[PDB]
């Protein structure tokens, strides 16, 4: 039976969402606390937050494609 | 290299030292050779400066602001800096007993000034 | 030791001491009074030095 | 301490700690030291060339 | 109450997505922070996708409050079989927290709608 | 049928290591964003350690992903 | 045996889960030594001796756990 083990591959693979969810808040906590020290507002800290969040979110997008491929192919 | 200059006399003045341990606001910090920049407030403790070997001079500072420059320079600006041998044990007990009885006995700034004088007298009497 | 001249010395406030160029180079406690304590201590020191020279 | 809630700044806190440490030391070593903690100066705020009440603590 | 809460929350989520799409027909769109990079359209998990997650989280307050009150049936059989006065203090604290959760859930729903109205006009 | 069933579950248990790779990319960026506001680590200097430090932390996620992808 | 061979492969994977404590332990002592050396002045001594001795104690957990998975 291959259909029974295919459903378990989409549940245990979602355990990696803890690092992607906490990583978006870790980069936002340092940017909000650093901007109040004057005066990283326009660009500088604001431009690095958009590029820094894409690196932390890359692990969640790659792990989600593995569980989604087992439920379709 | 220390610059412990008071507002009445000069102690270190010229740069001819090695290590110095002064009580700051957080903990008992100690400057070594090329110290990092740290401008923390000094509390009422003992400011000992080790002169190469064991020729340290314990100077009981009354509190100030220990400034550490980036060029391995320590500027300990304090109001009063006296040695440990210049204090009397009989006269120190009279100031601590009068400040404890005057605390929480009136109003205005009389009770608030007695709490700060009792804490500074207890730290100097325990380091004899 | 015979003549003198009238000089002047500026004193910064608490808002100008924290807005310096290299003010963040030293480890200063931002939770306690660090910006206000630097301007209050400098006012009494500058007044004592000007009164002694005068 | 809690000196930020009252009207005591860094100049008043440093003068109170230096005067209490000098009086708690040796009584015989108080030569040329009592004049640094006692003053007879007064302060009077002016307005417009009139002034108010003169205070000296 | 559980089926009516999920149906009422789904209607509020569709109105927030339809109002933001109607304002984009005459005030440009964009809605994306640019910082010399790309791949901004792949992370479209907000605005439209955020309305589905916010409606299920706000609508679950009615089901979570009913689960706390229905849990007293298991503790009633053990207290009528240490002293049983500990169950009265625990049920009073859970009832006060469930009633106060309605005010926090209503304030969280109004704060989420303020971000969609301010971003649609900027 | 037992060999084909274990291959599908192997792609999910091997993805548990993404928590260290996802949080590691944000831990290096949090210290660089807070340290750049102290003036003045902008061009180069701290930019080289942040780019080299992020590649070393991302090596664990790329090596762990090849195991689940080889099934 | 089929049951004895299946438990040996599962034992080598469950015993390898302890690498998170040994891997983060070597980095915890290195993070305090890098930040502590910048505050002057223990570099080649004092803090250098505690870092070498502290890393050997944290690495003992990874070496003991690796022998269990290797013998199963």
């Amino acid at each position: 039976l291959v259909l029974a083990a295919k459903y378990i591959g989409a549940a245990i693979a979602t355990i990696g969402l803890t690092g992607a969810g906490i990583g978006i808040a870790i980069v936002f906590a340092a940017l909000i606390n650093g901007t109040s020290r004057n005066p990283s507002l326009r660009n500088t800290l604001f431009p690095f937050a958009i590029l820094g969040f894409a690196l932390s979110e890359a692990t969640g997008l790659f792990c989600l494609m593995i569980s989604f491929l087992l439920l379709y192919g | 290299k220390v610059s412990l200059v008071a507002p009445h006399q000069a102690i270190f003045t010229n740069k001819e030292v090695s290590q110095v341990n002064l009580p700051a606001s957080s903990g008992e910090m100690g400057v070594l050779a090329n110290h990092v920049p740290t401008v923390e407030e000094l509390a009422p403790g003992v400011v000992e400066v080790i002169e190469s070997s064991g020729t340290a001079s314990k100077y009981f500072v009354s509190g100030g602001f220990a400034s550490i420059l980036p060029g391995s320079k320590l500027s300990i600006s304090t109001v009063e800096a006296h040695p440990l041998d210049a204090f009397s044990s009989e006269n120190i007990k009279s100031l601590l007993a009068e400040a404890q009885k005057n605390a929480s006995s009136a109003d205005e700034t009389v009770a608030a000034e007695a709490a700060i004088e009792i804490e500074v007298l207890e730290a100097l009497q325990a380091a004899v | 030791g015979v003549a003198f001249e009238p000089s002047v010395f500026p004193s910064f406030s608490p808002i100008s001491i924290e807005e310096s160029p290299k003010l963040s180079e030293f480890e200063l406690e931002e939770d306690q009074a660090i910006p206000t304590s630097l301007s209050q201590i400098s006012l009494t020191n500058a007044i004592l030095n000007a009164m002694a020279e005068g | 301490s809690s000196w930020q809630k009252a009207g005591i700044s860094f100049n008043k806190y440093l003068a109170i700690a230096a005067r209490t440490v000098q009086r708690s030391l040796k009584n015989d070593l108080k030569v040329a030291a009592e004049k640094r903690y006692i003053s007879d100066a007064k302060v009077q705020k002016l307005e417009k060339v009139s002034t108010t009440d003169l205070a000296s603590n | 109450i559980y089926i009516i809460g999920i149906s009422v929350s789904l209607w509020i989520g569709l109105t927030i997505l339809g109002l933001f799409l109607n304002k984009a027909v005459f005030f440009s769109l964009f809605v994306p922070s640019g910082t010399p990079l790309p791949l901004v359209p792949v992370l479209v998990l907000i605005e439209l996708l955020s309305y589905t997650a916010r409606a299920i989280s706000l609508g679950l307050r009615l089901a979570a409050n009913t689960l706390s009150g229905h849990l007293l049936m298991s503790i009633l059989g053990n207290l009528v079989k240490i002293f049983g006065l500990i169950p009265l203090a625990g049920i009073f604290a859970i009832v006060i927290l469930e009633f106060a959760i309605a005010c926090i859930q209503a304030y969280v729903f109004a704060i989420l709608t303020s971000s969609y109205l301010k971003d649609s006009i900027y």
